[PDB]
């Protein structure tokens, strides 16, 4: 239901929507539903913190309108 | 609950079956077919099993604990029959 | 060698107290996992020892080499210290096996070499004549610690 | 009273845990029973330490040349302990001069 | 306060324990427990002297010091009413001429 | 006592306890004392005199067990079709024998075989304790002889078992469990003689058979019987394998039936998908849904069209409604679809989070859906709920339609036009006080600071913290009036960054005498009591008390600066024009145009034009105030 | 009559940079229960209870490298 | 054009530029605009340093683009 | 019941990281490595574009001292790096990081040094900057 951007190197900032018990393997995927890259090659950063494969966002204290870092 | 063994002379000595299973062929003496209580023999005189049997008792009672742990004292001149026994009752 | 005094520089004090009514000798582990002896200490007499944190220190009997417990286990390690106050380790005795307790008085008993002298089977002759090195429970230690 | 003050802060500051990677072996005297040196106090005649030590800032100064001085001739020169007594001495005279 | 016991008799023995404040009739259960005649058929004695029920081990002359764990004392036994016999174990063997 | 050394007769003391052996493990009963009598000659042997005979006595042990375990092997052979049953009880026999006949030689091991076990230059059988030796025989001589047979036989029971029949099931799990009974006492590895030599075989014919009765009920059945049946099928194979095998090879079996029933015809389920969840038929839904689970590509495309769906049902719902009431038609039916496909997704897709997220996908595509219009009509909505007009509703219901809003916004993607119609709206709300609940207003800004950080919000909290602060300024300029104009004191002072109403003015307007009075007491007390940022006049929006004694009735009324300054223009004659009332004014045309039509509306004043005073005009009370309609 | 007149304006926030707060807001220290507000040569602002300790530590403006003094 | 620019102060500024102004025009702007002398000045975009004898183009930023500015760094 | 007294300290961390987050700067992102330690926080450094480090992912630790925002924090990058301007355990030199203290012999202005006024978006941008630009006059 919370409203998310993912921030790429260049600068387009996507923006997606995600739960507040969302996964970090589903929002992975929506950023390949969206942006094409595929879950196997991204590595999103939060906080200066590289995103798990199984924490969920709550465990990283994820609020709307914050920018995600993902690297490829 | 309380295996009877038995010595040279006739001397029966009973004890727990618990203590006396901390012997590997007293254990496998009793896990086989009949029942295997009353276990008999051929050497042993009652004065070797005796001793085999008091260290059944301290094995449990004075060990494996928060202690001094003490010496139970080897007669010198048992210690070679008790040494076979002990090599006999795997214990 | 896996088990070896770790060279960290860092001072730590120690006292080991022997519970034993043997007389126990600490044995200290080099840096490459050489055993390294020390001085003995009278049966129920105990001292304090000035070693590294992270050293690896082992007993034996004094006669006999025969195992000795050092806080219920086979190696102790010892940490920083605080206040000066050196740590407290006790050596007790392991549960000995009715063979290997009757073995080890007819070792105390009888000196060294003079097992032939006595009238029993050659092949408690041959168990007798093993005085038990440190280098095979310092073996068996690492296999133990790799296994589990 | 301000020499005795500086004194006093640059004790605090010596065996601050800034400095403990070195100043840990002065921490206390010299325990001659567990370091097992039956020869240290014939060669030390006047043991100190910063436990020890804790007229004028000149009386404090003395005694901690003093008691670096000690280690300083019972050690070997090539000493861990001496090593870490000079880098601690240095930041004690640092603070001195200061 | 533990002690512990090698009740006999004849050339039979018996090993058990128990502790010092124990009543005579505990001993008794025990002794129930191991043979298994019930304490009313059983007779107990130490040395020679009857035991009597309500008396504690330690009032017997059973304790921690007597009655130590490699060295159990040792207990009269006879049964309702019949007499105490006790006889010894085998002499041990000779010391081998090397050790003397 | 115990066993004594003894001179031993190796060849009749070895055919005694042979035959004893014999009687035991073939089951015959042995007393106890010949049993432990055994024991004794056994000890005897191991202590022989003048040499041990244990050697001897191993390779006596090793050939009899190899004598036995062939014998069974004919006996297996000689049995024909009754090879499963009697090689079961053979099983039993030698097992319970093998445990008895370790314990009775468990001194041999210890004294022989511990002691020599390694070494030679030769690469020889190593030495194996007399369990092991009876186990790995048992194989040697049984199990990989008639391995094949076995396996052959055993899957045939099983395959009746699928078939609908009954063979015995102990029998049957006796039979396979013995091929891991074997396996016990090797340290090298658990169960790798079952796993290559039966698992595998089994795994490839139940996943043949199985892709086979798939094919069946395809080219059988229509796709949602099919469903049903393949689930019939898994359930039936779960209980099949915890009848008969070793439990390690459940989730192989489990996995070879869903690979060979569903994943290997993925296609003609996805394809049937579409039909499926398009129709709503929930029970299909349900059934595809757990089918697809268990395969790691199914869920997405079922994803894809339920958010397909979601989508244009949406979108249906929103597009076809009336013009009439645009703003509560489009929330309403954006709430119904949200509500409806959550309560089916938890009914019947288990509450799945991925379809969650689709259902939350699909009403953002809808929400954000134009030829933005959607945000509009969702700021029209919120804005009306929030208006008096909104009348019968309580304050709690206000609070639920609220939280319904926020429901509906979180996916609103058009932020920025959202807050644009909002700002507007809740400004002019507040101003005019056609604000239904402050209270309520406060909530939904605390709501949407909660959803969006503070800036989001900036804009209606500074609007709502202004009102707040004109207020209290009011009232604390009352109480300083009071601690030292003719009439009370009620304007405004707005920031120009957040109200979008900020059309400050310019003209050199002439105020009232009383305004002009009022507004020096004010701006005296300002200057001393706060500084900061300058503003402009608003005297569009501020409204004040002008009383009409020409009428005759008393009555005041609580008007615009600009609607006071025209009414009072009046003064000088009953009919006035529009030069003259510009000329006095000194405010903009279209103000001043705007105040004459309010006026006129108003009924206070009638119509180069030329209006008259209304001596006509009335009030429903004798003080009122009136609204700004100057917006 | 109402009229409307407001904010008699009189000239930014000057956030110090010390404490990041606001020029009419007290320091951050003062916070937590008379802060002047001292401004250097470069003109800039900050708050004195932030830039006594600023001085103290180092007699350097924490944006301009100039001294600070006031006029 | 238009770019952002962002102080050590915390508050946000916009300056008016054009592709051919130099970045020693743009480092003049920001002093002016803000009250720090160009030598205690650095233009930081996109992780990289901004050279003063270049132009706006030679690291083609466009307008709404970001700024950042910060003190003098060495080694 | 007084809430316990915030530190003047652990108040300025909390608006500085307040700020960065509201407040996304490019090739970083900071965030505590502790929930209960505001002195200890995670960066990451991602290597900027059209640069040697593009595509690159380097961990950096951040301490705050207790004396904040009065002395630089310590910076180090956890991630191995060799760069004539970092040392080999990690720790970076740099201006903006230094005390400020008078040093005649340094060669480093008062100005650049460290000043209450930076801030960790400042501090980082000049990492940064100095990754692709090494300063060789002093390299550790
Ligand atoms: C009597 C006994 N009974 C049963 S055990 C025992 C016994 C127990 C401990 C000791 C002494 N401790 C050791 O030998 C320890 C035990 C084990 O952890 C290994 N070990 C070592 O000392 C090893 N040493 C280290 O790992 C550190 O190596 C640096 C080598 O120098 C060690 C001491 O030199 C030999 C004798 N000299 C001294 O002790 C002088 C003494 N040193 C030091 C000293 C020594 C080393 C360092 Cl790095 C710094 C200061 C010293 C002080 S005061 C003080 C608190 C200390 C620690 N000191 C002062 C002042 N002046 N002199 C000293 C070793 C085997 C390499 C010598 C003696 C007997
Ligand atoms: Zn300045
Ligand atoms: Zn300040
Ligand atoms: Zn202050």
């Amino acid at each position: 239901s919370m409203l998310i951007k993912v921030k790429t190197l260049t600068g387009k900032e996507i923006e997606i929507d995600i739960e507040p018990t969302d996964k970090v393997e589903r929002i992975k995927e929506r950023v390949e539903e969206k942006e094409g890259i595929p879950p196997q090659q991204q590595r999103l950063i939060y906080s200066g913190k590289q995103m798990n494969d199984e924490k969920t966002a709550a465990d990283y204290k994820i609020l709307g309108g914050s920018v995600l870092h993902l690297v490829l | 609950m309380y295996v009877k063994l038995i010595s040279s002379d006739g001397h029966e000595f009973i004890v727990k079956r618990e203590h006396a299973l901390t012997s590997g062929t007293i254990k496998a003496m009793l896990s086989g077919p009949g029942q295997a209580n009353e276990v008999n023999f051929r050497e042993i005189p009652s004065h070797v099993l005796s001793k085999v049997c008091m260290y059944f008792t301290y094995k449990v009672r004075y060990t494996n604990s928060s202690t001094e742990i003490p010496e139970f004292p080897i007669a010198p001149e048992i210690a070679l029959e008790l040494l076979m026994a002990a090599n006999f009752l795997d214990c | 060698p896996v088990l070896r005094s770790v060279n960290s520089r860092e001072p730590s004090q120690v006292i080991f107290c022997n519970r034993s009514p043997r007389v126990v000798l600490p044995v200290w582990l080099n840096f490459d996992g050489e055993p390294q002896p020390y001085p003995t200490l009278p049966p129920g007499t105990g001292r304090r020892i000035h070693s590294y944190r992270g050293h690896l220190w082992l007993f034996r009997d004094a006669g006999t080499h025969d195992g000795l417990l050092v806080n219920q286990t086979e190696l102790f390690v010892p940490s920083l210290n605080v206040d000066g106050q050196p740590i407290f380790a006790n050596i007790t005795l392991p549960v000995y096996t009715l063979k290997e307790r009757c073995l080890q008085v007819v070792r105390s008993l009888v000196k060294p070499e003079n097992y032939r002298r006595l009238d029993i089977v050659r092949s408690l002759y041959e168990d007798l004549e093993d005085h038990p090195n440190v280098q095979k429970d310092l073996e068996r230690l690492t296999q133990e610690r790799i296994a589990h | 009273s301000e020499q005795l003050k500086c004194c006093s802060g640059i004790l605090k500051e010596m065996f601050a845990k800034k400095h403990a990677a070195y100043a840990w072996p002065f921490y206390k005297p010299v325990d001659v029973e567990a370091l097992g040196l039956h020869d240290y106090c014939d060669i030390i005649k006047h043991p100190m330490d910063m436990s020890t030590i804790k007229r004028d800032a000149q009386e404090f100064g003395a005694d901690v040349r003093l008691m670096f001085s000690n280690c300083y001739k019972y050690n070997p020169p090539d000493h861990e302990v001496v090593a870490m007594a000079r880098k601690l001495q240095d930041v004690f005279e640092m603070r001195f001069a200061k | 306060m533990d002690v512990f016991l090698m009740i006999r008799r004849h050339k039979t023995t018996i090993f058990t324990d128990a502790k010092e404040s124990s009543t005579v009739f505990e001993l008794k259960r025990i002794v129930e427990g191991i043979l298994k005649r019930p304490p009313d058929e059983q007779r107990l004695y130490k040395d020679d002297q009857l035991l009597d029920d309500g008396k504690t081990l330690g009032e017997c002359g059973f304790t921690s010091q007597t009655a130590r764990p490699q060295a159990p004392a040792t207990v009269g036994l006879a049964f309702r009413f019949e007499a105490l016999c006790i006889e010894p174990f085998s002499s041990p063997p000779e010391l081998p001429d090397v050790m003397k | 006592m115990s066993l004594k050394p003894r001179v031993v007769d190796f060849d009749e003391t070895w055919n005694k306890l042979l035959t004893t052996i014999k009687a035991v493990v073939m089951l015959e009963y042995v007393e106890r004392a010949t049993w432990n009598d055994r024991f004794s000659d056994i000890y005897a042997l191991c202590v022989a005199y003048p040499e041990p005979l244990g050697e001897r006595l191993y390779t006596e042990t090793k050939i009899f067990l190899e004598n036995h375990v062939r014998h069974l092997h004919k006996r297996v052979l000689e049995s024909e079709e009754q090879v499963l049953v009697m090689y079961h009880r053979y099983w039993e026999e030698y097992s319970k024998g093998a445990d008895y006949m370790d314990c009775l030689y468990r001194y041999l091991n210890t004294q022989f075989i511990k002691k020599n076990k390694l070494g030679g230059v030769d690469m020889n059988e190593p030495l194996m304790e007399i369990g092991e030796l009876a186990l790995d025989m048992w194989r040697k001589l049984m199990v990989e002889p008639l391995q094949a047979i076995l396996i052959r036989m055993l899957l045939r029971e099983i395959k009746n078992d699928r078939g609908g029949e009954d063979p015995n099931q102990k029998v049957i799990h006796g039979v396979i469990n013995s091929f891991v009974h074997v396996e016990q006492y090797k340290k090298k590895f658990p169960l790798k003689f079952y796993q290559e030599i039966f698992e595998s075989p089994f795994l490839t014919e139940t996943g043949e058979y199985y892709k086979q009765e798939a094919s069946n009920l395809l080219q059988e059945s229509n796709c949602s019987q099919y469903m049903e049946k393949v689930l019939g099928r898994l359930k039936d194979e779960e209980i099949r394998c915890r009848k008969y095998l070793h439990p390690s090879s459940y989730t192989k079996v489990i996995h070879e039936c869903q690979q060979r029933m569903v994943a290997d015809h993925l296609q003609f389920l996805h394809a049937e998908c579409h039909n499926i969840i398009r129709q709503e038929k929930k029970n299909d839904m349900a059934n595809m849904y757990v089918l697809l689970r268990a395969v790691s590509t199914g869920l997405p495309h079922m994803i894809q069209e339920l958010q397909n769906h979601i989508h244009d049902e949406g979108l249906r719902a929103t597009s076809n409604l009336t013009q009439e009431n645009m703003p509560t038609l489009f929330v309403e039916s954006v709430l119904e679809v949200h509500g409806k496909f959550v309560q089916l997704i938890n009914t019947v897709l288990n509450g799945d989070q991925h379809f969650m997220s689709a259902l939350d996908k699909a009403l953002t595509s809808v929400v954000n859906y134009r030829e933005c219009k959607a945000p509009e009509l969702l700021a029209k909505y919120c804005d009306n709920l929030l208006k008096k007009s909104a009348k019968g509703m309580t304050e709690n219901e206000v609070e639920d339609r609220l939280t319904s809003f926020i429901t509906v916004f979180k996916y609103i993607d058009d932020k920025d036009v959202f807050q644009k119609f909002y700002a507007r709206m809740l400004a002019k709300r507040l101003i005019h006080g056609l604000s239904m609940s402050m209270d309520s207003e406060e909530a939904m800004i605390n709501k949407l600071k909660q959803a969006c950080g503070y800036e989001f919000t900036s804009k209606l909290h500074r609007m709502y913290t202004d009102m707040s602060v004109s207020a209290d300024l009011n009232n604390k300029f009352n109480n300083f009036i009071k601690n030292q104009l003719g009439i009370s004191f009620q304007i405004y002072v707005l920031q120009a960054g957040a109200w979008p109403l900020t059309q400050a003015p310019s003209s050199t307007f002439a105020i009232p005498q009383e305004l002009e009075k009022s507004v020096q007491m004010f701006e005296l007390f300002y200057s001393q009591h706060f500084s900061g940022r300058k503003l402009t006049w608003l005297h569009y929006l501020c409204t004040g008390e002008v009383k009409m004694n020409y009428l005759g009735k008393p009555y005041v009324a609580m008007v615009t600066t600009y609607q006071m300054a025209v009414l009072l223009a009046f003064n000088n004659s009953e009919t006035v024009s529009y030069k003259e009332l510009q000329d006095s004014t000194q405010m903009n045309e279209k103000e001043l145009t705007k105040t004459i039509k309010s006026l006129l509306d108003v009924k206070m004043i009638n119509h180069e034009s030329s209006f008259s005073l209304n001596m006509n005009f009335s009030s429903k009370r004798t003080k009122f105030k009136i609204t700004t309609s100057m917006q | 009559w109402n009229a409307v007149a407001l904010w008699a304006w009189d000239i930014v926030v000057d956030n110090c940079a010390i404490c990041r707060n606001h020029i009419m807001d007290l320091c951050i220290e003062c916070q937590a229960n008379e802060c002047t507000v001292a401004w250097g040569v470069c003109n800039h602002a900050f708050h004195f209870h932030c830039i006594s300790r600023w001085l103290k530590t180092r007699q350097v403006c924490p944006l301009d490298n100039r001294e600070w003094e006031f006029q | 054009m238009q770019i952002f620019v962002k102080t050590l102060t915390g508050k946000t500024i916009t300056l008016e530029v054009e592709p051919s102004d130099t970045i020693e025009n743009v480092k003049a702007k920001i002093q002016d605009k803000e009250g720090i002398p160009p030598d205690q000045q650095r233009l930081i975009f996109a992780g990289k340093q901004l050279e003063d004898g270049r132009t706006l183009s030679d690291y083609n930023i466009q307008k709404e683009s970001t700024l950042h500015l910060v003190l003098r760094l060495r080694g | 019941m007084a809430r316990p007294l915030v530190p003047s300290s652990q108040k300025a961390l909390l608006l500085e990281l307040k700020g960065l987050q509201e407040e996304p700067v490019e090739g970083f992102r900071v965030t505590l490595v502790d929930e209960g330690d505001l002195y200890n926080w995670e960066v990451a450094i991602f290597g900027p574009p059209n640069t040697y480090y593009e595509g690159g992912y380097f961990k950096a630790r951040l301490k705050f001292p207790i004396d904040y925002p009065y002395s630089p924090p310590a910076f180090r990058f956890l991630t191995k790096m060799w760069h004539p301007n970092i040392y080999e355990t990690g720790d970076v030199c740099i201006s903006i990081l230094h005390p400020p203290v008078d040093d005649p012999q340094s060669g480093e202005l008062p100005s650049e040094r460290w000043n209450p006024t930076q801030n960790v978006r400042t501090i980082l941008l000049s990492v940064i900057s100095l990754l692709n630009e090494p300063n060789t006059f002093s390299p550790a």
